[PDB]
DNA sequence: ATCTTCCCTATTTAAATTGCT
DNA sequence: AGCAATTTAAATAGGGAAGAT
């Protein structure tokens, strides 16, 4: 049976597109219409997203869920504007460790402890920024980013509600979106439905950080129905709360660099694997959410 | 961690390994996988790639070094992935391999000619005594010697002549004598009782002429005439042509046999004997079924007649020939490239970058690792092994628990069980309690590993679990007694498995000073045998004596001379790598080892002396050592304590000495809060193990975690009265020690148990050495012989430690490192060095280390006994009820701090103390009352 | 094939086997083994299951989740589910944990409702025994079995602590084991490591019970980290606590009958799922958890 | 017959050890003494080398030479201080460009012109340091290295005799070798017959720079038999000037880094390929002899 | 410039294509080569891999962008 | 349906030998 | 000594059928 790899120590992640996923001689493999059967390292896979035109058998889900691979679908509520229901199946056949649910819900029910936990996860945004630096984009130590991080921390320190929190999010994310855009010399309006690369790479990285965040949640047993951020535009649950720790530190710089340096979708996807395994972001989120629940 | 796995496999063994290797890595096409994975993912991929079956052809590359190579895949010598490999690469004057083939084939067709007598036939049928008067190997030797005296034994028709009883069958012909010794010693070696012969015989034939029938073969001798009347039903087709082709092979190659040296002949005939028992036991293990009757060799489990002697001789021949071929033409399976070794050592491990001063392409290496304790010696040994490439080594260590400690270090740093194999051959019942899931410790016996190709030539596919772990291990972290049998055994085929293990693997012997003198002699015999096949010996001992380091170098030099002249290469010398925590030095040494070794020793001494003195020892003046222990405990508590709480170690010599010191200290009236522990070796399985785990967790002073295992709130004297079980293999840190003197290496080791983990220098004195050992009041003639190198041949003129030791002295390894032969009768250190050079000398003697001529005999395994102890019977406690004359007693309950109870287990009592009741007790184990 | 499971009152847990689920003419259908297509009505089903031999496609997944038909992947039989997402209040309009889930959490938190719910789960376990009467098994109305039932009822009602309830639960469970051993003429002692027919048949029947209890806990959104009897460190202890209700009432007589007649494992699986389909055992567990959590 | 690949953009680079070099089925390969046949890409090889126990054949040498691969033999050093004699087969069947040899001759025969070329080539190693800066080891622009190269440039500017050039050559080599020794905290003495890894990595880099220098000289048709720097100690030919232009810039820090990190020789071979390929050191040397020849 | 050639051909068209591309890159193994070569030398390799004959099976990967794919490549 | 095992099915690689230069 | 032609044969891939869930 063995240790079967810790899910923080899995490095492969995939989002398959226009394929039939099946089992051929015990192999998780996706077959395209040209007759090409590409295997998947299912005992090392973090997640397999499924794009439009995809299909998967029962046995492929059976030996992905036995190996702890989270499988989601990018359509349905996957237009990312409402972000209501990205259809995301988890392996709950494995009986998960429970204590992170216990400390998480002790702080959830208590609304003051939920507010404090929300502030910690909002500070994790700037913690992610400082820890994960990029050498092909925005320097974190320049005056604009340091000023807006200081403004974000002094606003989230004196915050009173989740409506006040929703607003601080508006500021951080929107202005980091913008600050990158002005440094990448591009008039940019975030739109999930936009065709430019600066948005299609951003939605691909949104799905990638969705998979990383959901795998980090499921690892600890944490679900999604217990989010820390409640708002009108924050539909989607806890997976987006964990995922937007690493938009502006990881997903957004990689997407902006990709679009500016003319990468293709495949290489942006790979740049995402390289950053998610070189700095070990899954173990980062898993250990940090242990810091979040703790007691 | 980024790896790349390539497959060379045919069959659908390029298919059912593809499922597992495609479960863990992405497919880059053309049967090549490449991707990122964790180290535990590498371990899981190894475990389910090897277990999937035989024929897996997998090479893994981490960056550009090869991670692992499944099978005997040639893979990479310089580049990786060859083209087609067909046949006929080199084809040299192999000579000595043809010599070994001819000797093994000629002897193996003659090894069981002596079962044809009528006594062996009625022994197999079962109407006489199953023990023969003369063993059948000697009868076959008599047959071959009579045939050689009559006809020309190399080129003639065979025909077995009328043979009589011969006391000796060894003549002068060197090659015939080799065949005769292979025939006679295919079950056991001859043993020579003669003192003049043991005194003088050195050469090959000149010792072999003294091997008579009375050395074990001649059991009782009343049916000798029936034991030498013989039938000649072996004259068949295939037996005669096999005998003719092997005899002519020997005939054609024996011209290079006379150009060999004594050392060569001994090592080559040892290899021939090992291959001959390998083939004999391999054919005797399996059941062949068919038989041509009228003559028989072996019996089955039902006792029926099987394995007729013609096809038995033919089967033993081909199996021994195949044994020889696979043991002489093996590219053995090595360990994984551990990625947590190859980076830089930081801080106190920064000396481990000395491997970047050693050549990575040397065929031989003799490491003398003189680094101090706590610096990571075994990790540095693994680093030195991995500097030359992939690792294949046998970490032979004293004690079970030290092998457990090195295994736990290997596990938590980088080594999985696909490369490591921890072998302790007793199946101890010491289990870990509290939490099985939250343990993260207790290295166990599974060895997913990889079965080597040498298992097919061993009897009945090696064995079960233990010998598979022995032979097939890339890294074999073992107790040392699974390796010292390579040099040879009395009775049976127990030599072959450690012999074939040490043939293709390096040898790493750590802290060889804790072994006995005969134990060190047979360990240097093992070093010589390991160097005989080009493997590298790593010795790791800080307190090395020049004598020891020298005789181990000379054993390695004789072995490398064997290996150099065996492959017809000119001997350039031995790559000696002196190593400590202050530096390294690699020199090609063929001569003048002594001046270079003493210069490195002096450099290490000067690198130890300008550091602050950590162990200041005062020899007490108080004659009576009981009250000397009292006064020294009071003084070193009043001087050395951590806020009123002090830890003391009373190192004494023997068990009744320990209980005497304990029973005095328990009845000792003082204002000090003495809390007494007994820490000797005579204890029941449960009780002993419990003491160990407690002591290891309370004397750990690298952190302040111990404050919670003892009552440090109240000023208390925590005193541990112990025998030499504390000075070997214990990671203990006492505030101070009171030492009963037995030997100077005991003084240095118990200095190493004081301030082992801290770095604070003592102010006045942290060691109080007793004036006399307690055997002075029992035997004033000799008192230091128990746990010391004093003896009947080496007597101190005075037993006063003011006369034989410095009154104030900084105790370190310097006195043991220097080496003094003069004034050995009135100083302990020069007494130690004297014995070490007078027993481990550069002679062959009979119990010595250069042993030549006697390897042919059973003498180095009888008169030099590994772990030579007393009779030792074992009184066993079964569920609270003792077996023999034990009688449980009650301890003094005055100052006992901790007392663990025991119900199962066993105590090891010498036969001398079996006469009286050992009187087992819960606090202190065995005594005389 | 096509299989209907009533779960709460009106929604039906559809189980689909040996079929390919896709979108035909704008609505979700599936081609079966016999080459005949079957559609699915969106109104009458909420849970739809994919058994062995089953593949689903991406737009079928999206349109099923947009119609409130939330999909799960299961081993063939319908009660061995390994992959799903979490029930919300609505699948598209919002993301909130279900009322049942929140009620369970609150009940678990305050110590008195946790003790009362532990007593109640054992009350309904005794109810289950009587409710699901078998034919081959022992009589529940027999004097010895009724004495064991009243002993358990007295012991649960008079207890004020959980370890007393654990001792009483073990006494009741192994007393029913002893009663069924007295029926089937054997020395039966419950150990997981034994290779006899009764112990290993009870073990794999218990695994089936864990699967159906996992489906029942998932179908109301109850998470797998809030056990009543078992400890907080027991991984998936709520699955074991809910499966305890039907372990000694359904799994134990079926397993002892299966070891008595000595048939193979797959036909024991079909007997277990036949008993689950015939008497609506999952619906019994769903109503059991509603009555536990609603209080 | 096409452009036959120009020499400055040839990339592959080997020194073959303990293998007989042959041709199988079209391609040049080397066969070791275990049956392993590794192919040599002769169309892109710059040089091959032959260590102890090596043996090349006739048509293999022909396919290297007609393609234009310079081949040498590593052994031959028999003195105590000097890399004595390396035997080197020039591909002269390819008829070379001529006027670069005429320019080299017109500077070689004029003594004041040879001294002037000696001057610029001595500061060429100084600018090599400035251009080729490694990421490890020393920094070139520190005070000690700049002070010693400034003293070297000041002394070689006022130099008027070749023996003064040899003396200043000796102080330069002692200064660099010892400063690298200081950085890597070792005691260093340059002996070609030493077992220390800093020494035989330096001899391996001596062979590598020798091969690079004959390929650079043969690419412009320049013979080794016109040494513009000569002396009693310095008697190797023009290879011992165009080879040790790039010791203290390329090889010696790379040799010290390889002897500090301490894996096998193959990582040093591949690191020499990587740095001679990434910075185009061969084309850099060829272009430097180009701006030498026409000035 | 670091490229990688993958060959998926059949003997003896595999024999001859391995013969031809093994003159340009290091044999990383199992009919797959990887090595450093200039892009106009890559065009030279392309030109005499076309002229070498039919049924030939070569794909390229500069970084991972397919620099040239020869034949009806499966990929 | 999906997937597995096995039997054709022959298509597809590797070795082997041997004149020829 | 490399190679070529050319045989010889071992193995790889695929498709169809049938049996499992
Ligand atoms: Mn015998
Ligand atoms: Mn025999």
């Amino acid at each position: 049976m063995q240790k079967q790899i810790l899910t923080s120590q899995k490095r492969n992640m995939y989002i398959l597109s226009r394929c039939k996923v099946l089992v051929k001689n015990g192999q998780v493999c996706h077959l395209h219409e040209d007759g090409n059967v590409y295997t998947v390292p299912y005992a090392n896979t973090v997640f397999i997203g499924l794009a439009e035109g995809t299909s998967i058998t029962n046995e492929a889900m059976s030996m992905l869920a036995a190996n702890g691979v989270i499988v989601f679908w990018t359509k349905g509520g996957g237009y990312d504007m409402f972000a209501a229901d990205i259809i995301c199946h988890l392996p709950q056949a494995d009986y998960r460790p429970t204590k992170y649910m216990q400390n998480w819900v002790r702080l959830w029910l208590d609304e003051e402890k939920k507010l404090s936990a929300a502030k910690e996860i909002l500070k994790m945004r700037v913690d992610s920024l400082s820890t994960h630096v990029h050498d092909f984009g925005v320097d974190v130590e320049n005056k604009r980013v340091s000023s807006i991080v200081n403004k974000f921390d002094k606003g989230v320190t004196q915050a009173t509600s989740f409506e006040s929190l929703l607003g601080h999010e508006g500021t951080f994310v929107k202005s980091l979106y913008k600050e990158y855009a002005l440094e990448y010399e591009i008039e940019f309006k975030r739109d999930h439905k936009s065709a430019d690369n600066y948005n299609k790479f951003l939605t691909l990285g949104n799905y990638y950080a969705y998979g990383i965040a959901r795998s980090s949640l499921w690892a600890l047993g944490i679900d999604n129905s217990f989010p820390l951020l409640h708002g009108s535009t924050r539909r989607g649950g806890l997976v987006f709360d964990v995922a937007d720790i690493i938009k502006t530190s990881i997903i957004l710089p990689l997407a902006f660099h990709a679009a500016d340096q003319g990468m293709s979708n495949t290489e942006f996807k790979r740049s995402c694997v390289a950053y998610f395994d070189k700095n070990d972001i899954l173990a980062y989120l898993i250990n940090n959410i242990k810091r979040l629940c703790m007691e | 961690m980024f790896i790349r796995i390539k497959c060379f496999s045919k069959q659908p063994i390029a298919k059912k390994v593809s499922r597992e290797v495609s479960a863990y890595l992405e497919y880059t096409g053309n049967n090549t996988w490449e991707g990122h994975i964790s180290g535990q993912g590498v371990s899981n991929l190894q475990t389910k790639l090897i277990n999937v079956g035989k024929g897996v052809k997998v090479v893994c590359n981490y960056q550009d070094k090869v991670l692992f190579a499944i099978g005997n895949v040639a893979m990479s010598d310089t580049g990786s992935v060859p083209k087609y490999t067909t046949k006929k690469v080199y084809k040299p004057d192999d000579s000595i391999f043809t010599l070994k083939q001819g000797l093994v084939g000629v002897a193996a067709l003659w090894h069981d000619l002596g079962k044809a007598n009528s006594y062996f036939q009625r022994k197999l049928r079962g109407e006489c005594n199953p023990s023969d008067p003369v063993r059948h190997e000697w009868v076959s030797g008599v047959i071959v010697s009579t045939f050689a005296k009559g006809n020309d034994w190399l080129s003639d028709d065979f025909i077995i002549p009328e043979v009589k009883h011969s006391d000796n069958v060894f003549g002068d012909d060197q090659v015939l004598n080799a065949v005769l010794w292979l025939i006679n010693t295919h079950h056991k070696k001859g043993l020579v009782e003669d003192p003049i012969y043991r005194a003088t015989k050195t050469m090959f034939t000149e010792t072999l002429q003294c091997v008579n029938v009375n050395g074990g073969w001649f059991n009782y001798g009343d049916n000798i005439d029936e034991c030498y009347k013989i039938d000649t039903s072996f004259i068949t087709d295939t037996y005669v042509k096999q005998l003719n082709r092997y005899r002519k092979k020997l005939l054609a190659t024996k011209h290079i046999w006379f150009t060999l040296g004594e050392d060569q002949k001994i090592a080559i005939l040892q290899e021939c004997r090992v291959a001959l028992m390998l083939g004999d036991s391999n054919f005797s293990s399996d059941l062949i079924g068919g038989d041509g009757s009228h003559l028989y060799a072996n019996l089955d489990e039902c006792g029926n007649l099987k394995q007729t002697l013609t096809q038995h001789l033919l089967g033993v021949t081909d199996c021994a020939l195949k044994a020889l071929f696979t043991i002489n033409h093996h590219k053995p399976v090595k360990a994984n490239f551990i990625p947590t070794i190859a980076e830089k050592g930081e801080g106190k491990f920064a000396w481990q970058n000395g491997v970047n001063m050693v050549d990575s392409s040397i065929d031989n290496m003799f490491c003398i690792n003189m680094a101090s304790t706590g610096k990571g010696k075994t990790l540095a040994n693994l680093k030195l092994l991995q500097h030359f490439g992939n690792v294949r080594c046998s970490f032979g260590l004293g004690m079970v628990s030290l092998t457990k400690q090195t295994a736990k270090q290997f596990l938590d740093m980088g080594v999985d069980y696909n490369s490591a194999a921890m072998v302790t051959g007793f199946s101890k019942s010491r289990f870990n309690l509290g939490s099985e899931s939250l343990d993260q410790d207790e290295v166990s016996v599974e060895y997913w590993g990889q079965t080597s190709s040498l298992s097919k030539v061993f009897p009945n596919n090696n064995a079960g679990f233990k010998n598979k772990k022995l032979l097939s291990a890339p890294i074999l972290v073992t107790t040392t007694d699974h390796l010292v049998k390579a040099s040879g055994v009395k009775k049976g085929n127990k030599q072959m498995l450690p012999y074939v293990r040490c043939m293709h693997s390096d040898l790493v012997l750590d802290e060889i000073d804790d072994y006995g003198i005969e134990d060190m002699v047979v360990l240097a015999r093992l070093v010589y045998l390991t160097a005989c096949y080009g493997n590298k010996v790593i010795i790791s001992s800080a307190t090395i004596t020049p004598a020891i380091s020298n005789i181990f170098y000379e054993a390695y030099s004789s072995g490398y001379k064997v290996f150099c002249a065996n492959k017809q290469t000119t001997y350039k010398g031995v790559n000696v790598v002196w190593w400590d925590e202050f530096g390294i030095k690699v020199e090609k040494v063929t001569d003048q080892f002594s001046n270079l070794n003493t210069r490195f020793v002096n450099k290490r001494i000067t690198n130890l002396l300008e550091s602050t003195p950590k162990h200041k020892a005062l020899v007490v003046d108080q004659d009576d050592n009981m009250e000397a222990v009292k006064q020294s405990i009071t003084t070193l508590h009043n001087a050395h304590n951590s806020g009123g709480v002090s830890f003391g170690l009373i190192r004494t010599t023997t068990i009744k000495d320990c209980v005497a010191v304990t029973q005095e200290l328990q009845n000792w009236e003082t204002d000090l809060s003495i809390k007494i522990l007994c820490y000797h070796s005579r204890f029941v399985g449960d009780t002993k193990a419990q003491m160990e785990e407690y002591l290891s967790k309370v004397l750990n002073r690298k952190g302040d975690e111990y404050k919670k295992f003892v009552d440090t709130t109240t000023p208390t004297a925590y005193i541990v009265v112990a025998t030499p079980v504390v000075e070997v293999g214990r990671d203990f840190d006492f505030d101070w020690a009171i030492i009963e003197p037995s030997s100077e290496r005991s003084i240095v080791q118990c200095a190493g148990r004081v301030l082992r983990h801290r770095s604070s220098t003592p102010t006045t004195h942290n060691i109080h050495i007793l004036k006399y050992p307690f055997k002075f009041y029992r035997n004033s003639n000799i008192c230091y012989d128990v746990a010391g190198y004093e003896s009947k041949g080496y007597k101190l003129k005075s037993k006063n430690m003011l006369d034989i030791y410095k009154k104030e002295s900084i105790v370190n390894s310097v006195n043991r490192l220097q080496g003094d032969a003069a004034f050995y009768t009135k100083s302990l250190t020069a007494l130690e060095h004297k014995v070490l050079l007078d027993k481990l000398t550069t002679d062959i003697a009979d119990t010595n280390v250069f042993v030549g001529g006697w390897q042919l005999t059973a003498n180095p395994h009888e008169y030099c006994k590994w772990r030579r102890g007393t009779k030792n019977e074992d009184l066993v406690l079964t569920d609270g009820k003792w077996s023999g004359n034990v009688t449980t007693t009650k301890p003094i309950q005055s100052k006992i701090w901790r007392k663990w109870q025991g119900e199962n287990g066993s105590i090891t009592v010498p036969e001398y103390l079996l006469d009286k009741t050992i009187c087992y007790n819960d606090f202190y184990g065995g005594y005389e009352n």
